[PDB]
RNA sequence: GUAUAGUUGAAGGAUUUGGAAAAUUCCGCUAAAGAGGGUGAAAGCCCCGUAGACGAAAUGCUGACAACACCUAGGAGGAUCCUGAGUACGGCGGAACACGAGAAAUUCCGUCGGAAUCCGCGGGGACCAUCCCGCAAGGCUAAAUACUCCCUAGUGACCGAUAGUGAACCAGUACCGUGAGGGAAAGGUGAAAAGCACCCCGGAAGGGGAGUGAAAUAGAUCCUGAAACCGUGUGCCUACAACAAGUCAAAGCUCGUUAAUGAGUGAUGGCGUGCCUUUUGUAGAAUGAACCGGCGAGUUACGAUUGCAUGCGAGGUUAAGUCGAAGAGACGGAGCCGCAGCGAAAGCGAGUCUGAAUAGGGCGAAUGAGUAUGUAGUCGUAGACCCGAAACCAUGUGAUCUA
RNA sequence: GGUAGCGGAGAAAUUCCAAACGAACUUGGAGAUAGCUGGUUCUCUCCGAAAUAGCUUUAGGGCUAGCCUCGGAAUUGAGAA
RNA sequence: GGUGUAGUGGUAGGAGAGCGUUCUAAGGGCGUUGAAGGUCGAUCGUGAGGACGGCUGGAGCGCUUAGAAGUGAGAAUGCCG
RNA sequence: UGAAAUUUUAGUACCUGUGAAGAUGCAGGUUACCCGCGACAGGACGGAAAGACCCCAUGGAGCUUUACUGUAGUUUGAUAU
C-alpha cells in the first residue's frame, strides 16, 4: 500500500522551490509581558531548515 | 502470409523449421534461427505494421 | 549475438546475502551490532520519534487556511511562442497539439520572458502587464477571450 | 448443434558389443502424424497413441423459428376532482455517513409533540432571500461482479519420502483422556518368482555344498550402503613415569608412491592453560554442547528515496480494457512528472511578501534537464531475521474423583 | 439423581470442583506482546572506530551532534608540525 | 608491459572481486567397452575448492554463456532417528 | 536376566605462589613401577530443580480504600398509557 504523509507537518511547514523549507516561528501565542520588544519584533518572521533535522522528517513529507 | 493451409500444413518436419505468420513475429522467434525464408508479400505486411 | 548472451557493463549488480558465516563481512548479528532495540525483530521507533522530548512538529504552530476556490493557470512564458512564425491564433487548441500545453488548468495565462520576435495573435484568458506590451511591441494583437 | 460408450488411422532391415538393444556401423522409407507413455538399456518406422476422418438406440442441455399466451394509440380544452398520514418535520437520547456535537446539512432508531395539496412540496453541508434542479411517505427487474465440496481435459525455471496433504502403505487408523479434544512411524529384490529340488550338521532357528540367475557380498529386515558404535589379524612403540594430548628438532625399525627436497611408526629434547556466547576482564570455579547423521533463521507484494545502466530529451509516458498460445504486441492520451515563483489569502508574475517607503530584509530567477523501465543499497505498511513467557477475551466439555 | 467457572460448594483452611485452582479443562482471536535472554551457515582483498555533550516518566532504551566508511565538486593552499 | 619508491596487525562496521549447490534456456559433449553415489591415494591453485588413477556400483550426467533461488551448519538447557 | 540420573576431548599427584582476586591442567620445587578388588566421603565451586532472598520490567494477577472514570441495583420528578 501507499504511505501516509504526516497531518501534523502538513498544516506547520511549506515546502520552497530551491528545495528547503519554511517554518513558522514559536513563543509567539501566549504570554509577552515577560518578552522583551527586541524579541516579539524578530520572533515574526520565518526561518529556514537546519540539516539535522531535515534527515528523520524527509520521508514523511514525501509529497507535500 | 496468411491462410496459406496448403503451405502451412507441411511444417510439422525436422526441428530446421519453425513456421510464424506475418502478425506474430516476435524477438525470440527471430534471434535463436540462423537463415529465415519469408515470401514477397510476407515483407510487405511487415513493413506496413513496422512502417 | 545469439542465445549462447553479454549485460552491459556494470548493468546488473549481484547481491549481499546476510547471516552467512564469519568472513563475508556479515555474519553473527547481520550488520546490527550488539543489543538494544534497533537490534531485536522488527524493532526500530516509528518515524521522527525523539525519546519523550516534544518532537519539532509538537513544538511550532499551526498556521494558514486554504481557499477553496483557488483558481491557478497553466502559464506559458513567451519564448514558447516563438515557432509560430506569422499568423496562427493562438488558442486553447492547436497551439496544444505539438506538445506544449498538455493539461491547462483553468485557462491559459501568458508572461514576459524573454523575447519574442514575430507578429502572433494570442487567445488566452489572462495576460500580463508587460506581455501586452512586449506583443504589441512587435506588431501582433491580444484578446482576452 | 452438444454432453455421456467408440471406429479407423502412414512408414526398417542386416552387422558389432551384449544376458537382453531402441545403443553403434551401412543402406532405406514416412510425415495434415517428430506431443507423450510402454517394451529384457536411450525407438519417427514394435505396442498404446497423436494429425486427419467418421459415428449415437437412450436420457439431458443450448441455440433457432413456428404456434399459443401477453403488453402497447393521436390532437385540443382546463370550471370541478385525484396524485401514497399519525407520514413529512421539530424537541429530547443514541447510532450510520471519512465527519468523535462540532458552525453540523443528508440517513435510521426509541419516546413525546405534529403539517400542506400544484398560488403545493423537497434539495443545492447551520440560516434567510433570489435563482436552478427535482416529486418522497407503494412493489418487480437480466448482464457486466465474488467463491469451488465435486466432474472432465490440461499446465508449472512446483516437492521427490524428516520433503509434498497430518495421511504415497487398509490414517483421522493404532495409541492417549470420563469427555470436549489431541495423533504418529512405516515406499524400492530381479527383466522374468525362474523365491534354492536334492545331500550334510542341528530339536528347531541358522548354516555348508549343489542348482536358478549376467550378478546371491540382489535370499525376502532383499537396489546403492556413509558416520558414531562393536569386533579379528598384524608393520612400529610402551612397565622410574606428571602428558589441553600438539607442534619443532630427531636415533632406530619397517615399506615402496599421482616420482619427489618419499610413506608409516617414534626412544629422546625445547616450547605450549581447549571451542563458543557475554564482558572493563576468561583457561575459568560466569554460560552451552554425551557422540554421529538429517532438518533448522533478513524473504515477498505494494509505496518512497539514492547510486549504476539503457531509450528518448524541453519533453517523457502509459492505466483499466478489446483482439492474441495463461505468450511480444499492436490499439487505448482519461491521467501522472518536469518546464515559474512568491504570499495564510484575495492576487501579482522573473518577480513577489512585510512595509508609509522607488529604503532594507526573506525566498526566487541570471546556461543551470527531466522522464520510463531494469538492477542494487536503505526505510514504511504488512507476523517482517526466527525461537521463548506470566497473563486477556469468546464459544464449548466435566460432580464416575471430591464438597 | 441435582448444583458449573463473572460460577458452584464449604461445622471457614484461599478448602475442593478428574493426581494442578491469588480463579478448572479443550478449541478459537493467535505466528498475541516483550526497550529482555540465546542463536544466525563460503572465502579473500582495502579502510577501520566508540564507551562523550545535550534532552528524555529518561538512567542496561531512543534522538541529533562528535569519531568510521564510500561517491562526487571546487578554488586551492584553506590541514599538520 | 622489464624497472624504481611506498604500503600490507585488527572487533562492531563500510567497500570490492571470486569459490560451491539445485533448476531453466541455447550451443557443443560423455555413457552397459560402465553415468550419478561410496572408499583409497605420496596431486594442483593464494582462498573457498578442482582434476587424474585403483576398487565398489548399475542408469543417467557433465562443459561454456546468460538467468531464477526453499543457495552453504558446530553450538538455540534446538527437533527427529 | 539386566536399567537409570550425568557426560567438551582426557595418559587426571602434593606444596608455596600466580591468576575476575581459594587451581588436577599455569610457574618453581618435592614425591611417584604397570592393572585391579572391598570399604570411607575431603575435593571435582559434585548431580537433580534457567534462586525458595533482593532489584528492574514504564511486567502480570488477587485484595482494600474518603485514589480517578464509570456501572448493575435502590430511590425521586416530569411526561405517555
Amino acid at each position: 500500500p501507499k504511505q501516509k504523509t504526516h497531518r501534523g507537518l502538513a498544516k506547520r511547514v511549506k515546502r520552497t522551490g530551491g528545495g528547503g523549507l519554511k517554518r513558522g516561528r514559536a513563543f509567539t501565542s501566549h504570554r509577552f509581558h515577560g518578552k522583551t520588544k527586541k524579541q516579539r519584533r524578530q520572533l515574526r518572521k520565518a526561518s529556514m531548515v537546519a540539516k539535522g533535522d531535515y534527515k528523520r522528517i524527509r520521508q514523511q513529507l514525501a509529497r507535500m | 502470409e496468411n491462410g496459406n493451409d496448403f503451405a502451412a500444413l507441411s511444417a510439422r518436419n525436422l526441428p530446421n523449421v519453425s513456421v510464424v505468420t506475418s502478425d506474430n513475429v516476435s524477438v525470440l522467434d527471430v534471434v535463436s534461427a540462423n537463415k529465415v525464408l519469408a515470401t514477397q508479400t510476407a515483407l510487405t505486411q511487415i513493413e506496413e505494421v513496422l512502417a | 549475438m545469439k542465445l549462447h548472451l553479454k549485460p552491459a557493463e556494470g548493468s546488473r549488480q549481484v547481491r549481499n546475502r546476510v547471516g552467512r558465516g564469519t568472513s563475508s563481512g556479515n555474519g553473527k548479528t547481520a550488520g546490527r551490532g550488539q543489543k538494544g532495540q534497533k537490534a531485536r525483530s522488527g524493532g526500530g521507533v516509528r518515524l521522527g520519534f525523539e525519546g519523550g522530548q516534544t518532537p519539532l512538529f509538537r513544538r511550532l504552530p499551526k498556521r494558514g487556511f486554504t481557499n477553496i476556490n483557488r483558481k491557478d493557470y497553466a502559464v506559458v512564458n513567451l519564448d514558447t511562442l516563438n515557432r509560430f512564425e506569422d499568423g496562427t491564433e493562438v488558442t486553447p487548441v492547436v497551439l496544444k497539439e505539438a506538445g506544449i500545453v498538455k493539461n491547462e488548468k483553468a485557462g491559459i495565462k501568458v508572461l514576459a520572458d524573454g523575447e519574442l520576435t514575430k507578429k502572433l495573435t494570442v487567445k488566452a484568458a489572462k495576460f500580463s502587464k508587460s506581455a501586452q506590451e512586449a506583443i504589441e511591441a512587435a506588431g501582433g494583437s491580444i484578446e482576452v477571450i
